[PDB]
């Protein structure tokens, strides 16, 4: 290249839920986000773009509500996880030789 | 200038997985136990493991382990390595992740990874991923 | 379709910068982030997934560098914006019929 | 079955509105550098999202209560026929606010009136906001990668 980076490029944040809310789990299975974020990993981690993949969870997600909860009014209620991108290139884990 | 430009994936190693994994927290803190948090630690183990990553789980660390830790990774070289992943399984506020003991600036954290302190990981991806609420709003279900 | 939704799902927010950093611009030709954005919805609008075309503003904005600023602090200073993704789905923007 | 391929639905009668809110200059006690150029930024965006099928609606130097009325009327008319909405702010911010003339107002206001709740014709649907405006008073520092 011709050009310098800035210090802050590269980075990538990805959230169980976007600011300002609660994040959500199965009883004791594990949490929602993660749960999810694997199963994408196990069928896709190796082929897609990873922010391809994290929009892929962030589906997976949006499609569970709470069934159970201490706090009744938490009952019923849903999450979305949010990934902030300061990436400046496509991402891929292919499998390495 | 190509639109398909990929990062550069073909290192001797993929590189560092870092989990902070956090089940209990020091009792004054008044922070619920995260019973389930050991399945999601194995499940990200055993996916990181098979796409390549070198996977380094840490267990209910106090904020000085845990910041002398990834300090540690981040001074260590990156160059044959492909990218940097960093897990937090906790508790937050506002920008703060909490250790056992005590809340930690995110951004203390991955300062340790900007190109100025990490010339080694300069034009390669570094991945944090945080499982922690960032607020106290249930989001509500809406229909088509 | 089975599924409902959370009310904060399919947010796109695009920002200039991260947080924490100031953002910069060309004399009077318009800011680095709109610039880029703008030439890469020029070329690539239509037919490029958004986010992947954002990351392209990205790896655009992050070339540039300040050459002139009254703030001599600033010259020499650099830029990567920042998306934050709460979609759930591939979103492109093909010619309508 | 679950399609990693599956696309946002865009074959709705429009594309949606753009809304661009363009803020040059500012409430003089607010002691704000004018923001010379972005009018160059407006038209450019004018340009690419019409070019996108996009119906671009631009306001210049609104007031809090202006810029309110403004985007609580596009939250509240039917997106059912659009395909999105796209929201551009060309201003300064500070924190978690957007500064309209006048005053500073909370982004999660603006943002707020189109969640599923409140806006159900966008429910599904890609709700764009694009922010040009610093978020501190950190500049970024060059670097190189090792060789
Ligand atoms: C039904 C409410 S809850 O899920 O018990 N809980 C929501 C939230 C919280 O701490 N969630 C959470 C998600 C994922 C986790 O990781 C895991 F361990 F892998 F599962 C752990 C925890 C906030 C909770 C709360 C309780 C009391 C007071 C305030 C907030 C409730
Ligand atoms: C040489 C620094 S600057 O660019 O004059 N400026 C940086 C920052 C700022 O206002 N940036 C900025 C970026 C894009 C813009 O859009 C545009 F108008 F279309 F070009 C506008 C503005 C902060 C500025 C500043 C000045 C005085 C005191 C504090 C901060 C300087």
């Amino acid at each position: 290249s011709v050009y310098t980076l800035p210090a802050g490029a590269d980075f990538l944040m990805c959230y169980s839920v976007a600011e300002g809310y609660y994040s959500h789990r199965e009883t004791v299975n594990g949490s929602w986000y993660i749960q999810d974020l694997c199963e994408m990993l196990g069928k896709y981690g190796s082929s897609l773009e990873f922010t391809e993949l994290l929009t892929l969870v962030n589906r997976k997600v949006s499609q569970r509500r709470v069934d159970f909860c201490k706090d009744p009014s938490a009952i019923g209620k849903k999450q979305v996880p949010c990934f902030a991108s300061m990436l400046t290139k496509k991402l891929h884990f292919f499998p390495k030789s | 200038f190509d639109p398909a430009e990929k990062y550069k994936m073909d290192h001797r190693r993929r590189g560092i997985a870092l989990i902070f994994n956090h089940e209990r927290f020091f009792w004054h803190l008044t922070l619920p136990e995260r019973r389930g948090t050991c399945a999601d630690r194995d499940n990200l183990t055993r996916r990181f493991s098979d796409l390549g990553f070198e996977v380094k789980c840490f267990n209910d660390l106090k904020a000085e382990e845990l910041l002398l830790k990834i300090h540690e990774v981040s001074t260590v070289s990156h160059a044959d390595a492909d990218c940097f992943v960093c897990v937090f399984l906790s508790h937050g506020e506002g920008n703060h992740i909490y250790a056992y003991d005590a809340k930690i600036e995110i951004q203390t954290l991955t300062g340790l990874f900007k190109g100025d302190k990490c010339h080694s990981l300069v034009g390669k991806p570094k991945i944090f991923i945080i499982q922690a609420c960032r607020g106290n709003q249930h989001d509500v279900p809406v229909i088509p």
